């Protein structure tokens, strides 16, 4: 996961 | 039962992504557990890829010192001289 | 604090069309920022490729932007103004011809970094679930060698290749 | 007061000790000749990297060792760490993937491999110097990449197998 929030 | 017939791989990896969920049939099946790992999690775990005797590969785990140690498989001298490694 | 990989594009857009916002994932969820630019008097605005982030995850920035972020890799922003400049310089006066090289040649290129943010083949999740429900998903992009794999949000590409997700559990068996 | 500092890891091979280095990039190998050429054909391995070096156009990559990198100061180490890791994570998932993924894999594999090549060579001069220690440098439009990777390249190789690209260029 993570993506630019 | 369970002796160790092999140690095929070695890794850091998540803690507790070892054992029954790490067979390529379960990664398969339910997602890998070592997914995503890298070192900064805080999990790092010596972990030791353990081809079984009485089991094809296909059934090998990501087993750690601890895990072998509570399963009580026979072997463990492997385990010394895998950590057979020097510079 | 982030690091600048590479510049994948530059262009010229409305004031505040810049970072999370601007990713194509976020553009196709809510709209584009630059949205049908043009009357428009706009700001220099470049297309980065981040470090350890995935081409799915750029994002126009301005040279504000980026010092306003303690981006790591300002170093490159000169090079690629250095270069961009070397580029034109040399390209003032060239054949027509010269020039629908370039054209082609660069049309070429824009077209195949886009690839890069789509997912050819998916080949392996999580044994984790987000609470929604959604396991990540290890990712082969388009155009890019294995050993540029990833680990992607499951939500997040759900939301766009729910096909290579089917094809993927499809394929047990 | 020097040190190139590697961008990005390109490709790894298993191959002949000491066949490392500025003798491998390909108008080395092409001029001389290629210090890997035999090997395995008995002899000690080595696995080695092969380097894309930031500031150098990949007409220069080289093949290196863990070593030779230390050995150099070289700067961004810190890469190939993150290389090996993945590596060996694929290297792993090959041995289990079915049929159906071991071929798309090598498809692929192929493909970007060819990609790879493409950077090698001259796609067109755009540009040239006219300062000649007796041939003038060229600047280069490399296929497969944009402009914003053209790169200024010494004379006289670029002729030693790009000549019909300056011999167009040439309006006039």
């Amino acid at each position: 996961a993570r993506t630019k929030q | 039962f369970e002796t160790i017939e092999r140690f095929m791989d070695c890794r850091i990896g998540r803690k507790g992504a070892t054992g029954a969920t790490t067979t390529i049939y379960a990664v398969e099946a339910d997602g890998d557990p070592n997914a995503g790992f890298e070192k900064n999690k805080e999990p790092g775990e010596i972990q030791y890829l353990i081809k079984w005797k009485g089991w094809s590969h296909i059934h090998n785990t990501w087993e750690t010192e601890e895990t072998l140690k509570q399963q009580n498989v026979r072997g463990m001298k492997k385990l010394d001289n895998y950590k057979k490694k020097d510079q | 604090f982030e690091t600048i990989e590479r510049f994948m594009d530059c262009r010229i857009g409305r004031k505040g069309a810049t970072g999370a916002t601007t990713t194509i994932y976020a553009v196709e969820a809510d709209g584009d920022p630059n949205a049908g630019f043009e009357k428009e008097p706009g700001e220099i605005q470049y297309l980065i490729k981040w470090k350890g982030w995935s081409h799915i995850h750029n994002t126009w920035e301005t040279e504000e932007t980026l010092k306003q972020q303690n981006v790591r890799g300002m170093k490159k922003l000169d090079n690629y103004k250095k270069k961009d400049q070397e580029t034109k310089r040399w390209l003032k006066n060239a054949s027509p011809e010269d020039v629908e090289y370039y054209n082609c040649q660069q049309e070429l290129t824009d077209d195949l970094h886009k690839q890069y943010q789509i997912v050819g083949r998916i080949i392996a999740h999580s044994n984790q679930k987000s609470a929604a429900g959604y396991p990540d998903y290890y990712c082969k992009w388009q155009g890019l060698p294995y050993s540029e794999c990833s680990w992607e949000d499951g939500a997040l590409i759900s939301k766009k290749f729910q096909a290579c997700i089917d094809e993927y559990f499809s394929r047990k068996k």
